[PDB]
């Protein structure tokens, strides 16, 4: 039996795969059952599940800015590929690899419909949208052009660099923090404006797009286990947060008329959830970032460390969680030049969480260009705003710090 | 320029000449006077500018924090040795148990003199007159020390732990921690006492016990160089490192070398600042001895507690208990934090990990076994104020249940 | 010792026990002792302290729409009682037989500033009111003229009828419902209007 799925890039996708998984979606759609789409939806977000459905105070079903997060995201894509394919569709969800740049969306998603040689019945692409039922209104989507591919050079783009520092980080818990928002990118592009969108925590697991984004994101995670499999470190195996790991997430762990998935519930733990491809029968067809390989990241990893660096912190209250954050860095007499900027994906549904560790962002290059000195001071101005356009207070919000991570001189007597 | 010692070790002479000195410091009208200079660690808040918008100034739970106490230190020795003090101030070795309170801390009256005149005793205590209320102290007896070993105090072992760190950043959560426990000791209750953010500075004692803790936090960069890494550079808290330490930047303090080391980055090298120790000792081992006998410490597994330190609004203490799955429970241990509502809140970056293992192994509980049915370890906080109610846990962040790995970086020998 | 202490109605006392009252009250409010009267007046109601003191979601202590309610309110009076009597003051604490109708307001409560023989120096009843230190107020007290005697026929009172009624309930619950509401007419009585007063569960505990 063919148990074992294969995700694979949109692009790759041949047509016969990409037909199924149209086709699949669609009955997905309509599948009214809890294993349905809308009911799988309902899991991420709105309607909030998380304390008992019969049950007031909704909060968001999902683990955000914490170590769990990945996990349960991980969990998530599986429910819906394990739909899918109840629907008959032949691969695993494919991944829209947005660490490279993006000539334009791709087709799958982005035309409105497809016209089939099948018969010739022109269809709205189920993978364009989906509709909530909740709230009578269509997923839409608003992104910006800008995502298209512009380099520096080559290979180098934002989402890489971002996703290559989290791949740095040796601890899980460092590494979850980079790596979730790196995550968050593309919810905001995605999304854009739109209240109704990738952009909202709410409505974000509506959009197709969730399943394809998540399906990259986890295959990055995935990336990381194995690369520190490569390090030696046990991939599957946690060190930091190791009581979190235990406790089930729900609502995979309600186990009931919510959750038919059988699989899912006992990959409830998220310790489970590590080892994907045993319990999960999925796997991607190649585990790589860019070209680079394994070994190969590994390799350029150190190279990155070995030079000085210099970044600011950023302490994620992530209250106002649903918000653009932008910061520069001004001189203390001359000009300001945009040091970069993160997203943070958060409704008010969601529960509030805080990072126990700051954020990291690597400010060098941009004081390079300035031609600013680690040493010398500028004052860094942060402007936090609303998915719609808004200023939020960023004064109750604790200043950046700026730390400069330097190689220890040319460490001469522990290595030659 | 001067040296410091035990308080057991001054001499009639050397405390004659410190009790005078304090009587002359309390005397100082100026700002460079002790009223002035107690303000400089909190209320009032002169911190960020002497406009209304104020916070505490000294800097807690931050890694900038021993900088800002050590180079508080050194503003009292300058004002004593103004005033004729013949000895660095003092140090109260807390770690050791004590017996009883130091006499020339505890002696109301200062009777000994030529003169045989009965004076009270400056190091007694102080008042606080902007408040034109009264230090007071409320102390347990608890304080006096037992212990299984009798050698090794929760303090003891709480430095020490805190002593074998490499990080810095992770040094100063352990070593910040050890230190709060004094301020609880000596305060109680009292509002107006040692155990307030505000108030504290007022007492004496702050002095004695600084002086200790300042000494051990000389040691431990000392003993970073036996361990041959750098002691000034500091890894983390970057931010905070660079930002000038008011009031100390500030021509308040009319002290000159304050001024130029408000820098905490530049606080580091205690010799800057020209005062020595008589002996850099921990409880009897030797830098050298010490880092010998952490190493072994290293070599047992050890099962760690990890705290999440948001910080409490009052001064807080918090009590941990251990619980089987069952209903059994063991008093875990507990660890005190200091903070008033000036305090400006900070948060740990990082992880307080305190040793669970003894206790575990109390609970003939092993690491393996499980503590909680949901997650591994799950167990029930306590917090309270040092009055008040308690502070809602929901806040606070989950527990973690570390297991360290003892491999450091540590051979016998290298090769000849 | 003379530990047992005995009530009487407020008009019965005689001009040394109302002295007692009026001197250990004035002390009682004072003290700024958990004992004290401020710290008293806060268990019926703000601040409240019904969840631990320390603690967000404050609602008020004491035991209304609930069969514990004169039970609870039984031990408040007897905190009182116990607190004026380290204050010093011989008796209970009186009872202002309200059922009874009354030609005017008891003039233990009602005057303004008792001047007393003693020395001669005119001080402010602290009967007549007490102020509260959360909110910076003092307490007030309007009183509809109406409940001034005005009998169907003698002794047959609204207060009476509905206390009867009470009465007469064998279960005490039931018992209870109605007797909890007749002694909700008083507070409306004295407080009326004003804000700050009988009228308002938390005011209430303020005036004495
Ligand atoms: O994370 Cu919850 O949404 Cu992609
Ligand atoms: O810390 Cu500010 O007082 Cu010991
Ligand atoms: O009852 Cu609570 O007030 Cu008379």
């Amino acid at each position: 039996p063919r148990s074992r799925l294969i995700r694979k890039n949109v692009d790759r996708l041949s047509p016969e795969e990409m037909n199924e998984l149209r086709k699949a979606l669609a009955l997905l759609k309509e599948d009214k059952s809890a294993g349905g789409f809308q009911q799988l939806g309902a899991f991420h977000g709105e309607p909030k599940w998380c304390p008992s459905p019969e049950a007031s105070k909704k909060f968001a079903c999902c683990v955000h800015g914490m170590s769990v997060f990945p996990h349960w995201h991980r969990l998530l894509t599986v429910q819906s590929e394990n739909a899918l394919r109840r629907h008959g569709y032949d691969g695993a969800l494919p991944y829209w690899d947005w660490t490279s740049p993006l000539n334009h969306l791709p087709e799958l998603a982005d035309h409105e419909k497809y016209v089939d040689p099948e018969d010739g019945v022109e269809k709205h692409n189920p993978w364009f949208d989906g509709h909530i039922d909740t709230v009578d209104k269509t997923t839409t989507r608003s992104v910006q052009n800008k995502l298209f591919e512009q380099p520096e050079f080559g290979h180098y783009t934002s989402i890489a660099k971002q996703v290559l520092l989290a791949l740095e980080q040796d601890n899980f818990c460092d590494f979850e923090i980079q790596y979730e928002i790196a995550h968050n990118y593309i919810h905001a592009l995605v999304g854009g404006a739109q209240p109704y969108g990738m952009a909202s925590l709410r409505y974000t697991a509506f959009d197709p797009l969730f399943y394809l984004h998540h399906s990259n994101t986890d295959r990055i995670w995935a990336i990381w286990q194995a690369l520190q499999k490569y390090r030696g470190k046990p991939y599957n195996v946690a060190n930091c947060a190791v009581t979190s790991m235990r406790e089930p997430l729900q609502p995979f762990g309600l186990s009931a008329n919510i959750n038919t998935d059988h699989v899912t519930k006992e990959h409830s733990v998220p310790f489970n959830v590590f080892d994907y491809k045993t319990n999960f029968n999925y796997e991607y067809d190649t585990l790589e970032f860019n070209g680079l390989s394994i070994s190969q990241l590994n390799k350029k990893l150190e190279a990155i460390k070995s030079q000085d660096r210099f970044f600011a912190g950023f302490l994620l209250s992530g209250f106002k969680k649903s918000s653009l954050v932008k910061f520069n860095i001004c001189t203390d007499s001359s000009n300001c030049h945009p040091a970069g900027e993160f997203y943070l994906l958060g409704d008010e549904n969601e529960m509030p969480w805080a990072y126990d560790r700051v954020f990291k962002y690597d400010i060098t290059e941009k004081l390079h260009d300035l031609k600013l000195h680690a040493e010398d001071h500028f004052y860094i101005d942060y402007e936090v705003f609303d998915l719609k356009p808004a200023s939020l207070g960023k004064d109750l919000f604790k200043q950046p710090s700026v730390i400069h991570e330097p190689r220890i001189g040319h460490h001469e007597g522990e290595v030659y | 320029n001067k040296v410091r010692h035990d308080l057991s070790t001054l001499s009639e002479r050397d405390i004659g000449s410190l009790k005078y000195a304090l009587s002359s410091l309390q005397a100082d009208t100026s700002a460079d006077g002790f009223a002035a200079i107690a303000s400089f660690h909190g209320l009032p808040a002169k911190c960020n500018d002497s406009h209304n918008n104020e916070v505490a100034c000294c800097i807690h739970g931050m890694p900038t924090f021993p900088h800002w106490h050590r180079l508080y230190t050194l503003q009292f020795e300058q004002a004593l040795r103004r005033h004729g003090s013949s000895v660095a101030v003092p140090y109260w070795d807390w770690t050791k148990p004590i017996h009883n309170i130091p006499h020339l801390f505890t002696d109301k009256e200062y009777y000994d003199v030529w003169r045989n005149k009965v004076m009270p005793n400056p190091f007694a205590r102080g008042y606080v007159p902007s408040h034109d209320t009264y230090t007071v102290r409320d102390v347990q007896e608890g304080l006096f020390h037992l212990t299984s070993t009798g050698e090794h105090s929760a303090l003891l072992n709480q430095a020490l732990l805190a002593l074998e760190q490499h990080d810095y950043c992770d040094f100063a959560v352990q070593f910040e921690v050890m230190h709060n426990t004094i301020h609880y000791l000596v305060g109680g209750p009292q509002v107006y006492s040692l155990s307030s953010l505000h108030y504290a500075s007022y007492d004496p004692i702050f002095f004695i016990h600084h002086s200790f803790v300042d000494k051990v936090w000389a040691v431990w960069q000392a003993l970073q160089e036996k361990r041959g890494l750098p002691s000034d550079r500091a890894d983390c808290a970057v931010s905070l490192m660079t930002q000038n330490m008011r009031p100390f930047h500030y021509e308040i303090n009319h002290n000159q070398f304050t001024k130029k080391h408000a820098v905490p980055n530049d606080v580091f090298k205690y010799e800057l600042l020209g005062y020595r120790y008589d002996n850099l000792e921990i409880g009897g081992m030797n830098l050298h001895e010490i880092e010998k006998e952490i190493k072994d410490k290293q070599h047992h597994v050890r099962v760690f507690a990890g705290f999440l330190l948001h910080g409490i609004r009052t001064s807080a203490d918090v009590q941990f208990q251990i619980c089987k799955t069952s209903e059994d429970c063991h008093h875990g241990g507990q660890i005190f934090v200091l903070g008033g509502t000036k305090e400006m809140a900070w948060a740990y970056n990082r992880l307080f990990k305190y040793d669970i293992t003894h206790a575990l192994h109390d609970a003939h509980i092993t690491p393996e076994d499980v503590f909680h049915p949901s997650e591994p370890f799950f167990i029930k906080v306590s917090v309270t104020a040092v009055n008040g109610t308690v502070l809602p846990a929901s806040i606070l962040h989950a527990p973690t249940i570390i297991y360290e790995p003892g491999l450091d970086h540590h051979e016998d020998h290298h090769s000849s």
